[PDB]
RNA sequence: CAGAACACCUAAUUUCGAAUCCAGCAUGAGAAGC
């Protein structure tokens, strides 16, 4: 990706927080028992994270 | 690959259908009249079949008036045309249906089916051109009357331009060179043919008129003619229907001539509103010029003058349209003072479309002549066999032109990852007229509006939306009238901006907080310019811009 | 909550009253004959917008008094949320408490309705210049409304006949400046439960 | 088994305004009209009656003391125990009151007109805003067929309670304003669900 | 046997009509735009699923009649292969008679489908609390379809009639409980030869 | 459509293989000057014409070589398509010129680059297009241009895809589509701990096993899909048939079902989930045991596996 | 080369367009000619 927007942008030339694995875990469990973090949410969270950060 | 369903004389139905394989695309679905018809139309229509897009040249019956019956048998998908068509198709189906109303004619269509043929009403004006099932249509000035159209489809297997009506010199109101496609066209859809007089007449029996025009037009440019020349005694617009198209024009002006884009009729037009002024104007026995619209003497207002005017020998009747077969305007005109004008004529004559097709890049290769009288189209072809140019008349009634698409790269390093042939290339998508890639050795062979940096519009939309003049729905609208072009949201942003004179209020969102009338006059310029220089930039820049403030479009 | 007003209200006009017609139909149908037509139900009755002529009786009366009241009456003003004005009537994002029904009218058109011609002279040479027959209700008619408060707090009752007793002064309707519009209220109050159809 | 079929019968007493929702029938109609009225394809008048007959018993069963959950609240879950989800539905049962629009029983051109209000200053008493709006004749008549799968005995005495509040507030929208006063009229009777088998 | 029968299937909407999308691909590709997508074809038509539909309003009816009809709505339950309807939509072991077909409409997305805004009114406060775009389809949408029976029986055209009577009763698809999928229904049945087409 | 002359509409060659040949001057047939002037002959009628030109009328287009030209050439009276001309100026011109209904599309051919980009350009201001000469279809499934140098062009990076029967064109988010495909494919390939050292469990004897696995074939709850994967999963480790039943016996919180198929008889619903915990405990009892021996108590019931 | 019918002034604007569950089972794995 940082290839190819390289390309993307010189051939158009030419013409975070810190937190802890085990604290993310556990906050993660703690959100879905109370269902803000969702299976829908956990699944759109996961489809935009594989298109990049 | 395109049907002429009743491309003859244009009466009992008319459409041009271009099926392309993947859309049935279809041109100039309207109705002449002649003055049992009706069932022969029916079967037509059914005749037409499923057409997936209804284009729509100019506001006319010729070319719109079948538009929600293929609505009523369900038939068309999306009906596009320009703004300016739009709400004058809007007025012409509403006289129509009353007329087939008053005629009692059993309707054709219903009000309920005009509605929802604007349910599915797109709009698009000159120069925008859509991607519509593998085909790219693009719309251009034909100076015939305002939002007036021809129609450039590319399809894969050819250029196709529907002219539709071209215009002439005579028209004021309007560019007369009519805009062509900067491309290839293969095809040429052609339909062929069919001023101080009236001043100095208007002399002869003003100091010493009544003007029959039509609503879409020729009554303007009448008024617009006396807009120029400023004698001395008054004009009067008796015509409902007459005066709402002369406040549209005066409101789409900026679809009109260069010129006039900038009022535009400088006052001095009373225009009669009710019934009762009517009266009054006809009863009146001052010295006055009454310009207004019924056709041709048949029904409309005018009739209320005609008695008066008739029987008075000091008056005159200018005919400054033509007057067709069996009406009342014919027969007041042959006999059965009466002067007749011909430099009023929307449709261009035979040396105009002969200019028409010579300003193309490339001579076609084959002019389907379509409507206009049988003669004269006879002649036309016969000049266009002279120019060698290949005629089709509708009467008489090939060879293959794909568009394709070469790599011209090497597709010998490539590999295997999902069981796909995939391979990364950096190239660039040149377009002939054959689109072509090509890799970047060959490119190194090759090788009105205000204007606002693109941070002062950042800032400037930012501040106004915290002031709340700029809203969600406002940004929405824009880009609404954006997408349809620049000419549509330059209108859009003109109207919104404009104040009032009887009520002093703009249509902008008022601001929220303590400021004064200056500083909200202030701000409410500002939300112009800034506007008005967004409209200025590239489209992907201005949906990146909106984008920030309106999440969604 | 468990707890609503009802405020009947019965209006008895004492000047002739006008409210003009606003169904486009209605008055295309009416303007051959009256040319400023009454605002007139379906169902042959008068009917008055009763809401908004209280919201800007309060909101001039509580813009005198000093409260922190916004003005709604200016072009597409948005209401603040927090007046006592926008917890009665409404704001853009909470709504009303106070649901303001129409003035209905008990009798028929025939009954109260009037048609009447008024003038316009040219003055200094004394003769009639113009002439339009509009339309009105007669004196002595009774309307009738139920404003309907879902969450009722302590001054709402008394802002309510504060707005009424202003209505009574500057007079209800159209035209109030050449004397139409002078009416008089009766009010019933009874505070009702919220759950006195469920048994 | 039995099923429960409630006829009701509106008659509009002051004038009735529910705003159009579909997006290309309010697009083509915001040209004409600032507010649309919702409308068919076949130019019938329709009005939403399940969300109104569930917010009147919610709010009168809350002030009544039961145990009743509030779905106006924003992405409420509905408890799924109380007597409002066993009619009107719950996250994992459907409900049992299968409650249909407002078909009116005339065109739009029959009952709906296109009315003009307005907003006038305060202290200047002139109309600076004016705007144009659908609205429903007083005198129309609508209907429904209250469908009930699985009745018990109460349910009935519900729905007409909760059409005595809309007698009460008001369907559709602009109620504060004293639109939708509206009266109900009622025909119940239990059908056998195999009725249709021949 | 020797003769099948062909029952055509028309269906007239009378409430608006929703069905949600299933492909995942599309509903995906709508949730940018619309809330609740309909399900659609790629040649732009709508399909309802009618097997389903059916065999729910049978099982429920013969089920209230007495008869030993399964229920498989039940969680993986298996039809036991000896009920009316486990002859005519089928069982596990042998498969149904009835080949009943998806409703595929008679006109495209553009002219039946359209976009509307559904809200939730707070019970206090009377505010959108939440706003969903779903998508419809209209009154007077002309559905079709064809139910074809391999081996007829004397009670498969009044079953089927039936079950269509109380799909009109309750609704064919989606939001039942709100009003939605009212239809009507037109059946010409024809019972056709099997070799019909050998000729 | 013709290949550089092959004119196929057959496969005719003007001036490769399957052709009937017509030299010029200035298989399985040779047609000269026999046919003279002035006489057409068929095949698509074919005409020649004095040069000082091959004349194919076909169903779809009518197509002329014209030769080298050098003095008044003989030109066609009826329809031209397409106008093959040879270019090594003004002669060419009028010859273009003098011809009725002016052809669709020329083709320059014979010469080097700068002469033909000249009688090229001079094509143009006549408002002729040219064609300079120097497979599956291509498909642009792409979407902003630019007008560098007076051409149309795209600044644009992909993939090009090569099917059997098209090659297409695809940007970013196809190959992202793909890659995330794949990823989702090879990660669903390998558990942790699959086929690996033997790893907390109930015990229960072999004969209860028996009876408790008897009685759940009887009724569909152990069915044979059922020890089909759970033999699978034993397979594959003792962790991995712990994960497997802990995911068929998990009871969802949302709908409180589990992945257990439902018995077939008249038993309540506590007496389902007894059976239910009952066919957990009695699988978990059985991972205890060895292969062989499992494979002893699973062949009684499905005989596969 | 086509539609045509007592007075005004106004007929605008804004906000939401989201959230959640589920994605499991079951049966068949053989015959026969050459
Ligand atoms: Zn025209
Ligand atoms: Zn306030
Ligand atoms: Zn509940
Ligand atoms: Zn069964």
């Amino acid at each position: 990706d940082m290839i190819w927007n390289e390309e993307y942008n010189k051939m158009r030339s030419q013409i975070l927080p810190d937190m802890s694995h085990d604290k993310i875990i556990e906050n993660i469990e703690y959100l879905f028992n109370i269902k803000i973090l969702s299976k829908n949410r956990i699944k759109e969270f996961w489809e935009e994270f594989c298109k990049g950060q | 690959m395109i049907k002429f369903i009743g491309g003859a004389s244009k009466v009992t139905g008319s459409a041009f259908l271009l099926e392309t394989g993947n859309a049935k695309i279809l041109i100039d679905c309207g109705i002449e009249q002649e003055k049992d018809n009706n069932e022969i139309i029916e079967k037509k229509i059914n005749e037409i079949g499923k057409a997936d897009i209804c284009i729509l040249t100019h506001a006319h019956l010729a070319a719109s008036g079948l538009v929600p019956l293929l609505v009523k048998k369900r038939k068309v998908n999306k009906i596009i045309s320009t703004p300016a068509t739009k709400e004058l198709c809007r007025l012409l189906f509403n006289d129509f249906q009353r007329i087939q109303e008053e005629n009692n004619d059993i309707p054709l269509y219903s009000y309920d089916d005009i509605e929802s043929s604007f349910e599915i009403w797109d709009e698009i004006d000159d120069r925008n051109t859509i991607e519509l099932f593998d085909t790219k249509i693009t719309f251009y000035n034909n100076s015939h009357i305002i939002g007036s159209v021809s129609v450039f489809i590319e399809t894969h297997n050819g250029n196709y331009l529907f002219s539709g009506d071209i215009g002439s010199k005579l028209q004021q109101l309007m560019d007369y060179p009519p805009d062509m496609p900067d491309g290839n066209v293969d095809y040429l859809i052609l339909e062929s043919t069919y001023r101080d007089r009236l001043l100095e007449i208007a002399k002869t029996t003003c100091e010493n008129v009544l003007i029959p025009s039509f609503a879409i037009g020729r009554l303007q440019e009448v008024l617009y003619t006396f807009s120029n020349y400023n004698f001395n005694f008054p004009v009067y617009i008796d015509s409902p229907m007459g005066s709402k198209v002369t406040n549209l024009i005066k409101e789409y002006n900026i679809y009109l001539k260069k010129k006039l884009r900038r009022d535009l009729f400088n006052n001095k037009y009373i225009a009669i509103n009710t019934s009762n002024q009517s009266k009054e104007l006809s009863n009146s026995k001052e010295p006055a010029v009454i310009i207004s619209a019924s056709g041709m003497l048949e029904g409309g207002r005018i009739l209320n003058h005609l008695e008066q005017i008739k029987n008075d020998e000091n008056s005159t009747l200018i005919f400054v349209g033509y007057q067709a077969q069996n009406t009342r305007g014919r027969k007041i005109l042959d006999g059965e003072r009466i002067e007749k004008l011909n430099s009023f004529s929307a449709h261009a004559d035979q040396d105009e479309l002969i200019d028409y097709i010579e300003r193309l890049k490339y001579t076609p290769y084959k002019v389907f002549l379509v409507h206009g009288e049988k003669e004269q189209r006879e002649i036309l072809a016969k000049r266009i066999i002279s120019k060698k140019i290949r005629v089709e008349l509708p009467e008489n009634y090939e060879i293959l032109i794909e568009k394709k698409v070469v790599l011209n790269i090497n597709t010998d390093n490539m590999c295997n990852f999902a069981s796909y042939r995939l391979m990364p290339f950096s190239g660039f998508i040149v377009e002939k007229d054959r689109i072509e890639i090509n890799d970047k050795n060959w490119f190194d062979m090759i090788w009105a509006l205000p204007d606002m940096s693109h941070d002062k519009i950042i800032e400037n939309i930012e501040y106004l939306f915290n002031i709340k003049i700029l809203s969600k729905n406002r940004i929405k609208e824009f880009w609404e009238e954006f997408c349809k072009g620049q000419k549509a949201a330059i209108k859009y942003i003109t109207q919104v901006h404009r104040k009032n004179p009887n009520t002093g209020r703009r249509n902008w969102n008022p601001p929220e907080g303590d400021f004064t009338d200056n500083e909200i006059e202030k701000l409410y310029e500002t939300a112009y310019n800034t506007l008005l220089s967004l409209i200025k930039y590239d489209k992907n820049k201005v949906y990146n811009i909106l984008i920030n403030f309106n999440p969604k479009l | 909550a468990k707890t609503m007003k009802k405020i009947y209200v019965t209006m008895k006009t004492l000047s002739p009253l006008y409210t003009g017609e606003v169904r486009r139909e209605d008055k295309e149908a009416a303007q051959k004959r009256v040319n400023f037509p009454v605002r007139k139900t379906a169902t042959n009755k008068v009917l008055i917008p009763f809401k908004g002529a209280l919201r800007s009786a309060l909101e001039i009366m509580l813009k005198a008094k000093g409260e922190n009241v916004c003005d709604t009456g200016e072009s597409r003003a948005r209401p603040c949320g927090r007046c006592v004005t926008c917890s009665l009537f409404g704001s853009m994002g909470r709504a009303g408490r106070a649901s303001v029904d129409f003035l209905i009218s008990n009798d028929t058109k025939e009954q109260i309705v009037r048609e009447s011609t008024h003038l316009r002279i040219e003055r200094q040479t004394k003769s009639a210049s113009d002439t339009f027959k509009g339309e009105e209700v007669i004196e002595g008619a009774t309307f009738t409304a139920t404003i309907t408060i879902s969450n009722p707090q302590e001054k709402d009752l008394s802002l309510i006949q504060s707005a009424l007793k202003f209505i009574e002064e500057n007079g209800i309707g159209g035209w109030l400046n050449k004397g139409y519009g002078r009416v008089s209220f009766e009010v019933k109050s009874e505070d009702v439960a919220t759950d006195r159809f469920l048994k």
